[PDB]
RNA sequence: AUCUAUAAUAGUUUUU
RNA sequence: CCUCUGAAUAAACUAUU
RNA sequence: AGUAGUAACAAGAG
């Protein structure tokens, strides 16, 4: 969370390269769970060993 | 700039950096599913370097046998396995004539190891095809199995406690009509009635398997595992083997390690000198195809005949016996196939006891092909096959095999202007070829070609080169001038064990010191792998130093421990302590090391012998002197020997009954442990029950503590009221 | 000067 | 739904005990 | 899909 909050920048995810034998908005969904999640987390007051 | 290691190669020879050539700090191959393709282009390809044999019906089992002895002399350079007898008990003949009495020497030492060998020696090894349930069991628990079938069969020679008389055994239960056993299921007990036929069958089977890890194969290969029956006999065989290859100077069996190098080199210096010094001399390094499907049992049943000449006839027929049962062996084909269904998403397992009869719809080409190549010989769920010699065994009888051929070598023999000697390994070797010319060369080497293609050897022709004398490679040595260290080879034995803490401590140094010592590791590599070790063992055992602030589950009690110590130096790296090690005390224990350093406190504590860590004794109340637990690479016995869990996966099966047998039968060994106190240290040998041992113990015992007056005439009523008691109960 | 005692554990070597 | 389980070839040699 | 490679995993059993 320390080193993600270092940067500033982040924009609007996108598809640039997409994976030819995948679906490609699963991939997109993951990112946005990662980082909802991530907030999540940031916001319960105490960071556990795993989430 | 592009970088190319390679390249460093045209400065340092080859030799001298072979250890980069080794890339060993990669996960080896494995094998993943199942082994019977395998199995099936083994018998496959074994059979077909014979297909000019003889056919035959085994009278006995009904199986198809193929015999390529005495068959065509090939005429091309493809393996074959057309062995000549008349050439085999030649150079048989020829090696005795250059090294009087070998073979009656060796025979007389073997008929005493025959006559000596008790029966628990079979207890030895890792895994043992059991007959009575048709897969592989530890060998202490086949051999157990085996026995107690004997006892309700009414085999009880065994009772002797010498491994013949289990051959003895062996040999009668062959001519029993019928066998009876017993089956587990879902856990209750049957009975299964086995005819002559399908025991004959069971006792003849060797099971087959995939290897996994094993390093510079692109390709999977079978591996194979004897059943009880043959475990005797080969044993029998294999120290005539070995009695016969100590007494010769071209194998390199069965010596290893620095003492093997030793004697290589001796025995290479010794060729060089004996060259005379106006003629040319040329080694080869070679290696022979396909060497244990080339080689026959019955060659081997000739030459065991020749070497037992003028024996007593017993020794003959027990020597004799391991080649005859390798002749009519049979192979489990494994665990079977896999199919999948993609339109219904569903997977199967199909067994190989159905490949007789399975329709070939299911399989691709290549497996429809071995399946109908071998059906014909598929009888009872196995494949027969006669000739080969399966995987890994009578490896010290081929060496002599070898050794023989490399004899036949000598002037003497060759008649001419060449000569040749070399080491033999099994199946791998090195030729020293003297000659005054290259043609010489070129006729010594195609006349031992063909001397070795007589007896059934062919030359790896793409994988064996001839150079000139002075360097070569045999066994993954690597000869320059002399041998050259490759430390790569045993780099995978550096990191920690996985036994305990103490021995793994132990291991780490121990290993750093041996590898200086032998493979020229020097000083700072040395001090590099040390510290590398200790940063490996503190993460695998969550033991860093109590004034670090790593977090793991394990941090809290080493800050309280370390907090609470005055003499730091003194707690072991598994307290969380310091490193003391360095390249002068590399030979001593941890915790010797360091004993003049810890508080009494502590000290005491790890050293207390009622740790619950480690078990206790039983004397008088409990041992109460030493930490006592089997100790390898673990000197003192602390806190830190503990044993970890046990592989749970048998409670699942119909077998986790078994468990309870064993803990009992711990239960009893524990009892009799307390008669005969020597038997822990040395084991004991008797023909008597364990119960009526321990009854005469207990007499024997009484009375002579009443005679000496420690015990008084009370307390001796009482023991002899007992053991009548116990006498009483033995019969009812 | 010679020097293969046993048993346990782990590691290494032994492909058409 | 719930219970349990996370997988031991042969020979020789090397090291420790 | 992916790992992977001559046969498997992508949980198994009760
Ligand atoms: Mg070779």
């Amino acid at each position: 969370i320390k080193c993600m909050k270092t940067f500033f920048g982040w924009k609007e995810p996108n598809i640039i390269k997409p994976h030819e034998k995948g679906i490609n908005p699963n991939y997109l969904l993951t990112w946005k769970q990662v980082l909802a999640e991530l907030q999540d987390i940031e916001n319960e007051e105490k960071i556990p060993r795993t989430k | 700039m592009d970088v190319n290691p390679t390249l460093l190669f045209l400065k340092v020879p080859v030799q001298n950096a072979i250890s980069t050539t080794f890339p060993y700090t990669g996960d080896p191959p494995y094998s993943h599913g199942t082994g019977t393709g395998y199995t099936m282009d083994t018998v496959n390809r074994t059979h077909k370097y014979s297909e000019k044999g003889k056919w035959t019906t085994n009278t006995e089992t009904g199986a198809p046998q193929l015999n390529p002895i005495d068959g065509p002399l090939p005429e091309d350079n493809e393996p074959s396995g057309y062995a000549q007898t008349d050439c085999v008990l030649e150079a048989m003949a020829f090696l005795e004539e250059s090294h009087p009495g070998i073979f009656e020497n060796s025979c007389l030492e073997t008929m005493e190891i025959v006559q000596q060998t008790r029966v628990d020696k079979l207890t030895q090894g890792r895994q043992t095809y059991d007959w009575t349930l048709n897969r592989n069991q530890p060998a202490a628990t086949a051999l157990a199995n085996t026995i107690e079938v004997f006892r309700s069969n009414g085999l009880t020679a065994n009772e002797s406690g010498r491994l013949i008389d289990f051959l003895k055994d062996v040999m009668d239960s062959m001519d029993k009509e019928e066998m009876e056993i017993t089956t587990h299921f879902q856990i209750g007990k049957k009975k299964q009635r086995l005819n002559k036929r399908s025991y004959l069958i069971r006792a003849l089977t060797l099971n087959t398997m995939t290897k996994d890890a094993e390093r510079g194969k692109l390709k999977r290969r079978a591996i194979a595992t004897p059943g009880m029956q043959i475990r005797g006999f080969v044993y029998f065989v294999e120290a005539l083997a070995r009695s016969i290859c100590e007494k010769l100077e071209q194998s390199g069996l069965p010596v290893g390690g620095n003492e093997k190098k030793a004697k290589l080199a001796n025995v290479v210096r010794k060729m060089m000198t004996n060259s005379q010094d106006t003629e040319l001399s040329f080694t080869i390094t070679g290696d022979n195809t396909k060497w244990n499907e080339n080689q026959n049992p019955r060659m081997f049943l000739a030459m065991i005949t020749y070497i037992t000449r003028n024996q007593p006839e017993w020794f003959r027929n027990v020597l004799s016996i391991a080649p005859i049962m390798f002749s009519n062996k049979m192979a489990r084909l494994g665990k079977g196939y896999m199919f999948e269904s993609k339109s219904m998403k569903l997977r199967t397992q199909v067994p190989a006891e159905m490949l007789a009869n399975i329709d070939l719809k299911y399989f691709n080409k290549s497996t429809r092909e071995k399946i109908e190549k071998i059906r014909p010989l598929l009888i009872d769920g196995t494949a027969s096959l006669s000739p080969g010699m399966m995987m890994g065994m009578f490896n010290m009888l081929s060496t002599v095999l070898g050794v023989s051929i490399l004899n036949l070598g000598q002037k003497k023999y060759t008649k001419t202007t060449y000569w040749w000697d070399g080491l033999q390994s099994s199946d791998d070797f090195a030729l020293i070829v003297n000659a005054p010319n290259h043609e010489g060369i070129q006729a010594g080497v195609d006349r031992f070609y063909r001397t070795c293609k007589l007896v059934g050897i062919n030359m790896s022709k793409k994988k064996s080169y001839i150079n000139r004398t002075g360097t070569f490679e045999f066994t993954s040595f690597f000869y320059r001038y002399g041998f050259v260290a490759n430390f790569s080879m045993e780099l995978p034995s550096f990191g920690v064990s996985g036994i305990n803490e103490s021995a793994d401590m132990s291991v780490g140094v121990t290993v750093i010191k041996n590898n200086m010592i032998n493979n020229d590791l020097g000083p700072a590599t040395a001090q590099m792998a040390l510290q590398l070790f200790i940063k490996d063992y503190r993460y695998t055992y969550r033991c860093h130093r109590g004034d670090t602030q790593i977090q793991t589950r394990r941090a809290f009690e080493l800050k309280k421990l370390w907090e609470q110590t005055r003499s730091k130096a003194g707690l072991l790296v598994s307290d969380g302590g310091p490193n003391l090690y360095n390249i002068r005390n590399l030979h001593i224990p941890e915790v010797c090391l360091k004993w003049e350093l810890m508080d009494e406190d502590y000290q005491g504590r790890l050293c207390n012998p009622m740790n619950p860590f480690v078990s206790h004794k039983e004397i008088d109340s409990v041992n109460n002197a030493v930490v006592m637990p089997s100790m390898e690479y673990d000197a003192v016995a602390t806190t830190h020997s503990w044993i970890p869990k046990r592989n749970r996966s048998i409670l699942n099966t119909s077998q986790r009954g078994i468990l309870e047998d064993e803990q009992m039968y711990q239960k009893c060994c524990n009892l009799f442990e307390k008669f005969f106190p020597s038997s822990s240290y040395r084991r004991p040998v008797g023909i008597s029950s364990m119960v009526e041992a321990m009854v005469s113990r207990a007499r024997i015992d009484a009375r002579i503590d009443f005679e000496s007056g420690r015990i008084k005439k009370e307390e001796f009523a009482e023991i002899m009221k007992i053991c009548s008691t116990i006498e009483e109960l033995r019969r009812q």
